[PDB]
């Protein structure tokens, strides 16, 4: 907890080819979405 | 498939 952007494991950083995707580190499992919000 | 399918590169590689 430290206000919030990111999921409880998800990295975000660029690829091979030079996009910004994120990792989620439950699965264990690279997915390129967009986190949506909630409020 | 408890996993979802990857696709750009860089984890696991390829």
């Amino acid at each position: 907890g430290s206000s919030s952007g990111l999921p409880p494991g998800w990295e975000e950083k660029q690829d091979d080819r030079g996009r910004s995707y994120y990792v989620d580190h439950n699965s264990k499992t690279t997915t390129w979405s967009k986190p949506t919000m909630q409020d | 498939a408890p996993l979802s399918p990857m696709s750009p590169p860089g984890y696991k590689l390829v």
